[PDB]
């Protein structure tokens, strides 16, 4: 067959459900703390500490 | 609210009664003026006045009939809204001033019974009663049969309020109701439950109707009562102090059909104890159909006597259990995510749960490791709009 006949490459399943939603999530929180150190940085600001 | 404030501070009374000529007559006068003025009194003296006012009519539905009350009613606002609309009546109009004296004279028309002591026990002495009804125990095999003491002194802010009844319940049997006296040093009895033995074979002869239980749990040799109780429909304005085993306690947690008694045995229970077979019926008592709020106190109840368990650490890091076993979205493999709504019971409980877990520590530096990276991995799994119905104050009490 390795040089006659031929196949099919589907080759993504990526059906991993726990780290399916684990994946999201965490792009959630990666979204999340961005907008926040954009606005953070960009806008008024008052701090926890000093200078921060 | 009552309670908490006139341990606080003074009375809150409901004065027919002038201090007219210049006189005072104001033992409530522990701050300030009440007599014949809105304009003296504090929002905590105001609303408690409210409260008061909410519960003394509790009382006169505990004299007189609900029914008779949608007389009194009726009649009150019949002859307002007939002397109302008209070509104004001369000198035959105030009758829409319906206070406090002939509103009285009206309930007496209607039924006239001895609520003047109602009056001069609860509109006209503000004061709050606690009770030290003393439990003892007859019967225990003993020649005196089931018999528990009346007590109470305690001043500052007190109160002595005699003649009322006792409901107790039995094992499996009868709401025995006993009367009361003033001249307070005193021992009763109790309207005896029959010989309740071989209970193996006397499993349930009629808890309440068809309730299911049992238990020889408890120090069931000679114990043939359940639960003490004054007033379970909360007459009189009370702090009740006493003691039982714990046993009962617990398995009036196990199920009673009062509220009150659940999360009063959630306050007894939340001072001394730790088995774990606490932990066991607390945790029991939060996973059915029974109460919301109940379970919210459960849950701090497991927050204090898991804070007890610091060199008794025998149950588990608690309540992640309670997230497990309580929590399928599509069986939940290991962490509950999403979705979790629509159904109210669980959204108070999810709402309420995890603040009781992050109270859950023991001493080396109270440690709660764990618990913190859980929360932290409940706050990633957050909804999207699947869930209709705005996932907010979830995150406010995850936050708190």
């Amino acid at each position: 067959x390795x040089x006659x006949x031929x196949x099919x490459x589907x080759x993504x399943x990526x059906x991993x459900y726990q780290v399916l939603r684990e994946k999201a999530a965490s792009q959630r929180r990666d979204v999340e703390r961005a907008l926040t150190r954009f606005m953070a940085k960009t806008g008024e600001t008052q701090s926890l500490f000093k200078d921060d | 609210k009552i309670v908490a404030y006139e341990l606080k501070t003074g009375g809150v009374l409901l004065h027919p009664i002038f201090g007219g000529g210049k006189e005072k007559d104001n033992p409530a006068s522990h701050l300030h003026f009440s007599i014949k003025h809105p304009h003296t009194l504090s929002w905590e003296y105001y609303s408690m006045f409210q409260c008061k006012a909410h519960l003394v009519m509790r009382l006169i539905e505990n004299r007189i009939s609900m029914e008779f009350m949608l007389q009194v009613f009726n009649k009150l606002l019949s002859l307002a809204s007939t002397a109302s609309s008209q070509k104004f009546q001369s000198h035959m109009w105030s009758q829409m001033l319906v206070s406090t004296s002939g509103f009285l004279k009206s309930i007496s028309n209607v039924s006239g019974k001895d609520i003047q002591p109602l009056i001069k026990q609860w509109v006209d002495q503000s004061g709050v009663v606690k009770f030290y009804g003393s439990f003892a125990f007859n019967r225990k095999r003993n020649v005196l049969e089931l018999e528990i003491k009346q007590d109470y002194t305690s001043p500052g802010t007190q109160k002595y309020v005699g003649p009322l009844k006792v409901t107790v319940q039995e094992l499996d049997g009868s709401f025995n109701h006993t009367l009361q006296i003033e001249e307070n040093s005193l021992k009763h009895d109790i309207p005896c439950h029959s010989k309740s033995r071989r209970n193996k074979k006397k499993k349930i002869p009629l808890m309440n109707g068809e309730e299911v239980d049992m238990d020889l749990s408890a120090m069931d040799a000679d114990s043939p009562l359940l639960w003490i109780r004054i007033d379970p429909d909360m007459s009189v304005l009370r702090k009740v102090e006493f003691e039982q085993a714990d046993f009962m306690w617990q398995y009036q947690l196990r199920y009673e059909r009062d509220v009150v008694a659940q999360q009063e045995s959630i306050l007894a229970l939340e001072k001394f104890p730790t088995p774990a077979s606490r932990l066991a019926l607390t945790d029991i008592l939060e996973q059915e159909q029974c109460f919301y709020r109940v379970r919210m106190s459960a849950c701090f109840c497991l927050a204090k006597i898991a804070n007890s368990m610091v060199s008794t650490w025998t149950g588990p890091p608690a309540m992640k259990s309670l997230f497990t076993r309580m929590f399928c979205c599509k069986s939940c493999p290991n962490i509950v995510k999403t979705n979790n709504f629509m159904s109210f019971q669980s959204y108070f409980l999810q709402k309420t749960m995890p603040v009781a877990m992050a109270l859950l520590r023991d001493v080396h530096n109270l440690c709660p490791k764990e618990v913190l990276t859980f929360i932290l991995d409940l706050i990633k799994y957050n909804d999207n709009r699947k869930n209709k119905f705005s996932d907010n104050y979830y995150r406010a009490e995850m936050i708190d």
